[PDB]
């Protein structure tokens, strides 16, 4: 293994497991009711529209609302 | 020659106590979940009127001055009359004015 | 080296035990108290005094504050050692309690049995069976001075005192309804002691006198005290003689919130047998001997630990049709759970089942509130009473789903609650807050 | 008409494996799933879908 | 006359009694509390449960939290009366407590044996036996239920109790050895008992239902506890028969605020012996007759109060070489610092050194935090071990120095460190906040 | 005896066991759950 | 079932018990000491 | 003073000692965690001896 | 007749009688999903 | 087994002596699960 | 007569260079190590 080498502690932790850092810095709220799970603004379920997919959660950006919107039939009802 | 500050069983009954709010003992004991109609005849503000009410009443039908009531039997009472009649339409103002007028008659 | 060395010896640990302290053991500060006095008063007792009869007496407003009770009682023992068992709580078969004529409470000698049997510890119980029987081997003839105190919410502790001065309309009242048959006194088994003397009884109270000030306090504020009562009324049982284990589905009556249930199944004409008896020490009359007959007990042994005796098999609690507890063998409800719960012991034959964390102390600590319960059951099995009595190598030796021919004697049920109430005294009168 | 793909749980995904599983009928409110400190952390996911019935 | 005559006798002393008031004894005030419900539930046990294996169980989450925790044993005794000794208690050879992973404690057979014998007294260690021996001189085939609490910090106050709600990611459970050598009921000294059954087991657990409000309390805020946890290695001895006293000096690997330590020494061939055989009665099998072996114990009579067949003479205990006391004597460590900081009575061969004024209790009086000692040693002077175990004269007609000739087989040293750690619990994950 | 502030006068002693009218409903609360308010319009010979 | 048959059957008797709370019995505080060590010392005796 | 009767200048640092010669590095003590704090101290060489 | 060997072509028949099942419960993660039912509760009740 | 004034008179908890035979014991669930199918290729969707 | 064992128990140290010493003692280390899991069971080996 590589001496000269830069300490590979937690990085693949800070970029590939933790808790989704950037999109909770900007989604701070959990679902409440039938969208439990999901993970948003606000209380209740109000500042929210974001998806769950294959992985992680992620934010439903207009490019990734079309992708599945066309794909799938979800309405996306807010 | 008569003491103004009663040296309670359970001193500090309602009020002065973060462990569980005034409306949710009284929800238990409907066993009924929140709803505005609740939270608001059980709220603090509306215990608050009525022991005043119910100070200021007995003041002007007698000469006498009476201070807050046993709160334990004053939110029993409430629940009480509460579930023998609880009937509104969604109209929690008018509820609420011929609920309060029972418990302080 | 010594003390200091362990007090320089200190770190990170500590600061959650010593940091920023709040008390010093060694720096108590006693509080000042109200100042009383108490002194005991022998009360008159209404009614013709004996075997059968009810008497009761109104208690006098001669102090401030009444709490504990004694009911004495002088017999002569018409049988010889070992005869008798608690004949002066058999005799109080039972007190009734009431103030301005509502009642308060009802204790029965049963009751005060099982209160032994469950609640009473640390020697207490010794010195109680001193108050109550004949502990010495004493023989026929003998004379003997018996107090029963009584265990009502207000006998335990001055904290829950029944003011006197607060009740100028209510007068207190206590029924005593004495037994028409006390073992080792004027019956032996079901046989009659000729000659056998009628109890001379007297009911003491001690009464507490309260400094100026304070009986001031107390005629001018409502009061309100915290009430222990009983909820009680007997049932008869079924216990199987051969290849069954008996179930039986028995309805709760109670209405109020409570610290516990407790039960016993029991003999109804031997007071305090709530094992079967069997040809072995302390559960048969001539024990060990060929004079042995396992349908007399040896009475002052009556209560034995060994719950191979003991009827019950299992016992399940239902409320509102629904499982409380799944069901637990009866040693739980004899051992396991006094032992938690109070940390007594508990002789063979009586079990507890608490929904209080300390149900023996003054302290509320859960309750399970039968006002909003409709059909609690207590759910009970018994087991196969298929040992022959008389055999030792039998009573003694055989599993845990049978017990002794004998057991099916034991048909009378006692379910008791152990409830709360609170008692209201307000303009000279009294009376209880709940009344359901 | 496709099930898989719905708002509530998403596109391809599977609600995984229950360990420490609340068996009390009681909703037992979700704590957030975060790492407080780098020792003893657990990978099992809370019964986030278990319905507020109380 | 009467009270009020006492009332009036008021004087100077009494400003320091009755002056300026501060409480009134006859005013009941008792503090109001969260709703909650107690149920027992039974857990599923992994694994084959008998003698020698080791099984374990994850404890579900059907309520809130944890109070005690009882363990059922059903056994069949494969000897005559007397020829078991706490059977269900050294059967639970070890039981160790794991929150996430990481361990908690863990207690011992003999650990249970000790606290029994220290710490409960009276009604509560009679009823202990009850549960966990049989104690009516029953015969062999006798089948009984075992019921055998355990003693975390969780266990006996509700006021420490492991919050379940708290801990949504960590898994606790209990992992279980059990003996593969049980006194009368599997072996027979170390002849194997043809015939035995292997025992069965079950776990209970108490759990506490909260109400919707302090549920989310629990669930989201974090949590200090402050709780105890026993450390334990053993160790050996060594004493000659004659011409000295043995002296040994064990080295102690302790490191939390101590409460105490507690210690005794035992013959590893039996359970529970803590002292030496001797022909007297109780002391050894058959003793007082021309059957009597000091060799083998009388079994259900093992524990003794004489401490003149103990083996210890003195010991001291020393922080960094430096003297924490002066030398005492066993009989000290056996019935002077029980007597101050329990209040109970210490069979013989059982020793403590309290730190604490009241070790019995939970709230934190006094602790030696041996984290911060760099060599902490017991040191032991024993006595001389010439007296002939087989003769009441020289046995009971013996000095402080002298102990029979059959303590020497007393060789393994069990040295109990009971001491404080914090149990934090943060975002539903758990574990012990120091570790060293 | 004017300042009676140290009094209680209210005994809610007749409210505990209430039904929601005088019928036998077995009050015990079977549905261990919420039991959500119903709406009551005080109109009696025909609803509407 | 369980303890929850029993958390529902709460009435209103159970004010006076439970009603707004002041401690719980699950959350203990211990109260902070000032630390001390207990030593014994063998004490002279003046006489015979 | 409590300590008239000696600094206990041992403290804790030999439970986890150092057996080399050289000296060990400094390793502050940072942030830990909540479960698995320490308390022992560095027990760093007063004199190198290089 | 022989009770070792049955009439093959009539194995199937509707005599509870001959039944093995007295009673069943099924629990879900340790409380009960229903009552005790007798064995003829299942054959003849529930797929009616 | 073979007495028929046993066996089809007999009460509501006790069998015939061969009933002891059936030791083997058949538990059966039918559930729910679903059939993805893309790209030529199918599978199911919950494991 | 079978004698006891005599146990001991040797441990292979390394010595590092300093600047590599530097390196561990104070940079934060992770390393991807095995670890055993184990529970005892019992078989059903059938006889004929």
């Amino acid at each position: 293994s590589d001496y000269n080498a830069p300490n590979d502690f937690m990085k693949i932790y800070y970029s590939n497991i933790v808790e989704d850092k950037k999109l909770a810095e900007k989604y701070p709220f959990f679902g409440t009711g039938p969208f439990t799970g999901l993970r948003c603004r606000k209380p209740n379920n109000v500042g929210c529209n974001t998806t769950w997919v294959s992985g992680q959660l992620v934010e439903l950006t207009p490019k990734l609302k079309e992708q599945i919107e066309c794909k799938f039939g979800i309405q996306y009802v807010k | 020659a008569f003491p103004t500050e009663n040296p309670y069983k359970l001193s500090g009954d309602f009020g002065n106590s973060t462990l569980e709010p005034t409306v949710t003992a009284a929800l238990r004991i409907l066993h009924e979940s929140p709803a505005p109609f609740n939270t608001e005849f059980f709220s603090r503000k509306n215990v608050d009127f009525i022991q005043k009410k119910l100070i200021s009443e007995t003041k002007r039908y007698t000469s006498f001055d009476i201070g807050p009531q046993n709160e334990d039997e004053l939110i029993m009472m409430m629940a009480g009359i509460y579930v023998q009649d609880s009937t509104f339409d969604g109209n929690i103002k008018a509820g609420l004015r011929k609920l309060n007028t029972l418990v302080i008659t | 080296a010594g003390g200091l060395s362990q007090l320089v010896a200190y770190g990170a640990q500590d600061v959650y035990l010593t940091g920023n302290p709040q008390i010093t053991f060694f720096k108590t500060v006693y509080r000042r108290y109200t100042n009383f006095a108490i002194e005991s008063i022998q009360q008159t007792i209404n009614g013709s005094v004996g075997f059968g009869n009810k008497v009761s007496t109104q208690i006098s407003r001669n102090g401030d504050l009444i709490t504990d009770i004694v009911v004495e009682f002088v017999l002569t023992k018409g049988g010889n050692g070992g005869t008798t068992y608690y004949p002066a709580e058999e005799l109080l078969q039972d007190v009734e309690l009431e103030i301005g004529g509502q009642r308060i409470d009802k204790h029965y000698n049963d009751w005060f049995r099982t209160y032994d049997a469950l609640f009473r510890m640390n020697d207490d119980r010794y010195n109680y069976r001193r108050m109550t029987d004949w502990v010495n081997n004493e023989l026929v003839g003998a004379q003997k001075r018996f107090y029963v105190p009584l265990i009502f919410f207000f006998n335990q502790t001055p904290g829950l005192a029944l003011p006197l001065i607060a009740l100028q309309y209510h007068e207190v009242k206590l029924y005593f309804t004495l037994a028409s048959q006390v073992q080792g006194v004027n019956y032996n088994g079901s046989s009659a002691i000729a000659g056998a003397a009628q109890p001379t009884m007297s009911v003491w109270v001690d009464y507490i006198f309260l400094d100026t000030q304070e009986r001031t306090r107390f005629a001018q504020l409502p009061h309100e005290y915290l009430i222990e009562q009983l909820q009680f009324t007997g049932s008869e049982t079924a216990t199987p003689s051969a290849t069954t284990q008996a179930s039986q589905n028995i309805r709760l009556n109670f209405n109020h919130p409570t610290k516990y249930l407790a039960w016993n199944f029991n003999n109804p004409t031997n007071y305090g047998q709530y094992t079967a008896l069997a040809n072995i020490p302390g559960a048969c009359s001539g024990a060990g001997t060929a004079a042995a007959t396992v349908t007399t007990p040896d009475y002052g042994n009556t209560g034995t630990y060994n719950e191979q005796l003991a009827v019950l098999d299992s016992a399940k609690i239902q409320l509102n049709g629904q499982d409380r507890f799944a069901t637990r063998k009866g040693s739980y409800f004899n051992k396991v759970q006094p032992y938690q719960s109070i940390g007594g012991v508990t002789p063979a034959g009586v079990y507890l089942y608490s929904f209080a964390l300390k149900p023996a102390g003054r302290q509320p600590s859960g309750t399970c509130n039968f006002s909003r319960i409709d059909n609690a059951t207590l759910s009970l099995t018994y087991k196969t009473c298929s040992i022959d009595a008389t055999s030792p190598a039998a009573v003694l030796g055989n599993t845990e789903t049978v017990t002794a021919n004998t057991a099916t004697l034991l048909t009378a049920l006692n379910i008791y609650a152990k409830n709360y109430n609170v008692l209201r005294i307000m303009s000279g009168m009294g009376g209880l807050a709940y009344a359901n | 008409n496709f099930l898989t793909a719905t708002q509530w749980i998403g596109v391809n995904t599977q609600g995984s494996s229950l360990k420490n599983a609340n068996y009390d009928l009681r909703a037992d409110p979700i704590i957030p799933k975060a790492d407080v400190g780098p020792w003893m952390m657990s990978s099992v996911d809370p019964n986030i879908y278990q319905k507020p019935l109380f």
